[PDB]
Parts: structure tokens; C-alpha cells; sequence
């Protein structure tokens, strides 16, 4: 038997993992880890931190 | 002795969705012992700086 708990204690893992190939110089409509949005997506020069 | 005059700002390392609760705070140090300070933890024991 497998069962769950439920309670007013905050998240924990889970089972959503939405893998979609990339697709770059169009007008398509994105949603990454929680921002979503609609444009063109290229190759950038500027570097983040890690 | 004392902090050093300067700027840097401090990145991220770790959150943790543990969700107790904390209020109070200690730390843990070294207790050397040795030839020097022989016995238990009530008399064999250096500080250390």
C-alpha cells in the first residue's frame, strides 16, 4: 500500500518534468521553469554567474 | 584582530524546504585533549584562538 499525507506542511518533490526540444530563431510561444512568454530565441554573447 | 575595511557581497549556497521551526542558535568548537589536559569533558580541555 502506497498512501499519501495531507496537511498544511508546504511541497516536497513530486513525479513535472514537460521536456519539449528547442527551437530558436522563431516566433514561438515559451514557458521555462516557472516564466513564460512568447518571442524569438537566439544565441546570446553575455555571460551569467553561476 | 577586527574585520577588514572592503565590499563583497555573498552568493547563495543552499535552501532547504525543512519548514521547522527555529528561535535559538549555538555553535560547535574544537576541545583539544592530550598529555596536557587529561580527563573528561569537565577538566581536560584547551581552548584554542
Amino acid at each position: 500500500v502506497l498512501s499519501f499525507e495531507l496537511l498544511h506542511a508546504p511541497a516536497t518533490v513530486c513525479g513535472p518534468k514537460k521536456s519539449t526540444n528547442l527551437v530558436k530563431n522563431k516566433c514561438v510561444n515559451f514557458n521555462f521553469n516557472g516564466l513564460t512568454g512568447t518571442g524569438v530565441l537566439t544565441e546570446s554573447n553575455k555571460k551569467f554567474l553561476p | 584582530r577586527d574585520l577588514p575595511q572592503g565590499f563583497s557581497a555573498l552568493e547563495p549556497l543552499v535552501d532547504l524546504p525543512i519548514g521547522i521551526n527555529i528561535t535559538r542558535f549555538q555553535t560547535l568548537l574544537a576541545l583539544h585533549r592530550s598529555y596536557l589536559t587529561p580527563g573528561d569533558s569537565s577538566s581536560g580541555w584547551t581552548a584554542g584562538a
